[PDB]
């Protein structure tokens, strides 16, 4: 039994636009533990991004944090790619502007 | 309020180029503290305060036994795979650790997975093992058989566990055992024509553990919650949601301290 | 099960020494201890499984390695008088649980700076008293070991060919000859007892044999005296009436 | 720092009881361990305690009070090959043993019928050598050490004579000096007063 990752991209604070903040991507209840993730920002990779180390779930799942820091705008769409033996091409996760 | 300490293991069979073949970690509550792997083959502090209260030979003493575990745990999972006739790449874990809860009470555990589902579960208060299967059955009566090891096992858990654990917690006080009170809202909207969604939503609080719930005037819980996950929000803080939609008011309780907010 | 070699060395300051242990008990587990009068065992050296080791609580003038699970070799780079010791090797199946300690024999180093004072025993045997006899119709024989250094002998008794153990006692340890010196030499004493018609049968023949641990045949011996080489020593009597 | 203390020594009648005590001072602990070490042997496992109470095998039992932080070895119906040492050893909370300095443990032979002398033996090969046997005392005797540097006397020895249910005590003196006679021998020690000299 493989479990798919859940995905949650969110800000660290109430976001608004062209107010600085940072971007969140926490990669939760996968197994196994090989994993791949990019934050994104109009489809392009984002290369200043602070993560966790691997981390261990009491129900053997694993999770991390992915996160940069970043000034949202109208323009500008961002996301979260994670790749994982469940899935068959990587998941490409988009930030809702929301919250 | 509740602490924990625990440590785990993690056993990989023919990992990927990059995925180390064995990975050891510890946690205080939510924090890491320790991490161990085949690779660096050295296990190091994972928190400040973690460092600056241990001596060099404690990391090199466990160092030592690190490397023997890992060993250990290679041929426990090739085993684990030759019973159930399993090829490819298989995982093998191990938690161990306890709790003190703020009544003064405290617990422990101590569990197998194999595959990341349930195998073999430690009851420290019957010294057995319960086994998921005929598999973990097989090496369950093993390990058994062993009562001074059983003992032990409870005697860590019960004593040892939790000296390490008021240890740990009195090293990182300042993190540990402080308070950050959540900063809680409630948001409207008319969503669907003709139906109103209210989300309460909580963020900038530690600890992480939080109580959220929506109420019908007067005081009676009601009633298709949806709850958000607690998730770091990557300052050492937390943060939550609880909706609901339609006099309400949303509830939450979060280290001593209750909070009303009236829709 | 687990073996170590070798279990009695002489060795000149200066020197390098390896002591050998080797366990067919597939033990991931391997320590090694001196054990000195008056004090607890004391770790020099340990290993949790094969590639890797880790200091203990005197590591100071010793090594070792462990590339293999079975063996865990102890090395002196260059020996000192003070790791004049007895060496212990053993091995648990895990380090750190509840599964014992198996020991190897072990092993008794001796470093001197001058291998002169090394002496073989000698040995006599001193008949038993006819008053002894006369006043319990038992025979005591009594055989001394004496001059010998260092103190690392195995008294046995014989008699028609054949070890005895029944009646026999012999010191636990030796004693100095000459008490207030470091290097003193060492004596030992035991007895055999029987009855009084045993030994008065002339057939019967008594022998004390005494094996001394002394210098091997790498040692340089360059003096006018017999090398004091490992030997056994004996006397012997016969009965009498 | 770290402590585990047991008596240097105990000494003990045959066939009675003997009760070895080991406490230990550590920051955590994991378990104690007893062993058997027999004068030039090796040590051998005889027990572990982590947990509170009595386990017993055979004639030895071992018993922990982890609050009073002590372990006792307990010998019922001691032999004289329960001569040996006991070493006690604590696991402490990085799972190292530390180790007690051990307890030599002496047993006392039950002497049915003490006829305590002294005897003087002869060299079988020449040469006016002579050995002097203090023999046949009660285990409550005990051979006091030399006091002149060329004489030399033996601690006191226990002999069995099997096939006879028979056991002896006895130490043994020698001197090459001039003065030596067996009358003087033992004259440091507390002899008995009915001790045969012919
Ligand atoms: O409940 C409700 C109150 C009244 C409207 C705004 N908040």
């Amino acid at each position: 039994i493989q479990r798919t990752p859940k995905i949650q991209v969110y800000s660290r604070h109430p976001a608004e636009n062209g107010k600085s903040n940072f971007l969140n991507c926490y990669v939760s209840g996968f197994h196994p533990s090989d994993i791949e993730v990019d934050l994104l920002k109009n489809g392009e990779r984002i290369e200043k991004v602070e993560h966790s180390d691997l981390s261990f779930s009491k129900d053997w799942s694993f999770y991390l944090l992915y996160y940069t820091e970043f000034t949202p705008t109208e323009k500008d769409e961002y996301a979260c790619r994670v790749n994982h033996v469940t899935l068959s091409q990587p998941k490409i996760v988009k930030w809702d502007r929301d919250m | 309020r509740t602490h924990s300490l625990r440590y785990f293991r993690l056993g990989v069979s023919d990992p990927i180029h990059g995925v180390p073949e064995f990975i050891s970690v510890g946690y205080v509550d939510s924090h890491p503290i320790t991490t161990y792997d085949s690779v660096t083959r050295q296990k190091e502090p994972r928190a400040p305060w973690m460092a600056e209260n241990l001596a060099p030979d404690h990391w090199e003493r466990y160092t030592q036994l690190l490397r023997g575990w890992q060993q250990m745990f290679k041929v426990e999972l090739k085993r684990l795979q030759r019973h159930y006739n399993h090829s490819g790449s298989h995982t093998y874990q191990r938690m161990i650790g306890c709790e003190l809860l703020e009544d003064g009470s405290t617990t422990g555990f101590l569990q197998y997975a194999y595959d990341g589902q349930d195998f073999l579960i430690f009851n420290k208060d019957t010294l057995s093992w319960l086994a998921v299967d005929n598999v973990a059955h097989t090496i369950k009566q093993a390990w058994e058989a062993n009562q001074h090891e059983l003992l032990y096992q409870k005697n860590w858990l019960e004593e040892e566990c939790i000296a390490w654990l008021k240890r740990f917690l009195e090293y990182g006080k300042d993190t540990l055992q402080r308070t950050e009170p959540p900063l809680v809202r409630v948001n409207r909207k008319e969503t669907f024509p003709g139906v109103t969604a209210l989300f309460c939503k909580a963020h900038g609080f530690y600890p992480p553990e939080i109580y959220m719930t929506w109420m019908k005037n007067g005081e009676e819980i009601v009633q298709e919650i949806d709850y958000g996950d607690i998730l770091p929000s990557g300052d050492g803080t937390y943060q939550a949601w609880a909706s609901i939609e339609l006099l309400y008011s949303c509830h939450v309780e979060h280290s001593g301290v209750h909070m009303v907010l009236q829709v | 099960g687990i073996t170590q070699a070798p279990t009695s060395q002489i060795l000149a300051a200066g020197r390098r020494m390896t002591l050998r242990c080797t366990q067919d008990m597939r033990h991931n587990a391997m320590y090694w201890y001196r054990q000195d009068l008056g004090l607890g065992l004391r770790l020099i050296h340990y290993s949790n499984t094969a590639g890797t080791t880790g200091k203990g609580e005197v590591p100071d003038g010793y090594s070792v390695s462990r590339a293999n699970t079975d063996d865990f070799p102890l090395t002196l780079a260059s020996a000192v008088p003070s790791q004049t010791s007895v060496y212990f090797c053993a091995s648990s199946e895990a380090g750190g649980n509840t599964g014992e300690l198996f020991f190897g024999e072990g092993s008794r180093l001796t470093v001197l700076e001058d291998l002169k004072n090394v002496f073989p025993p000698e040995v006599a045997v001193f008949e038993p008293s006819e008053a002894e006899i006369s006043h319990t119709q038992k025979a005591t024989l009594v055989c001394l070991a004496t001059g010998f250094y260092p103190d690392h002998v195995e008294l046995s008794w014989w008699v028609n060919g054949k070890e005895v153990h029944s009646g026999v006692c012999t010191d636990p340890q030796p004693l100095k000859e000459q008490p207030a010196l470091n290097d003193s030499r060492y004596a030992l004493s035991s007895r055999l007892r029987v009855s009084a018609t045993f030994w008065q049968n002339p057939r019967n023949h008594f022998r004390c044999q005494v094996q001394f641990y002394g210098l091997s045949e790498n040692d340089e011996w360059t003096q006018d005296r017999a090398k004091p080489v490992t030997q056994i020593v004996s006397a012997e009597a016969w009965g009498r009436a | 720092g770290q402590n585990i203390d047991q008596p240097t020594e105990m000494t003990a009648t045959e066939g009675a009881i003997v009760q070895i005590n080991c406490t230990y001072q550590t920051s955590g602990f994991n378990g104690l361990f007893w062993y058997q070490q027999h004068a030039g042997e090796a040590p051998t496992f005889l027990s572990y305690n982590v947990l509170d109470g009595l386990e017993e095998k055979g004639r030895f039992s071992s018993f922990l009070s982890r609050s009073k932080g002590y372990s006792y070895l307990l010998l019922k119906e001691l032999q004289m090959k329960d001569s040996a040492s006991y070493l006690c050893a604590v696991m402490d909370s990085n799972y190292q043993l530390i180790w007690g300095a051990g307890t030599k443990l002496i047993i006392k032979p039950d002497i049915q019928n003490p006829d305590p002398a002294v005897y003087q033996l002869r060299d079988s090969k020449s040469s006016d050598k002579s050995v002097c046997l203090f023999t046949d005392f009660d285990s409550q005797t005990n051979v006091s050490q030399s006091k002149d540097s060329d004489v030399y006397i033996t601690d006191k020895c226990v002999l069995d004579m099997r096939s006879m249910d028979f056991k002896s005590n006895s130490a043994v003196a020698w001197s090459n000096k001039s003065d030596f006679a067996c009358a003087n021998a033992f004259n440091n020690s507390i002899i008995p007063e009915d001790t045969f000299f012919p």
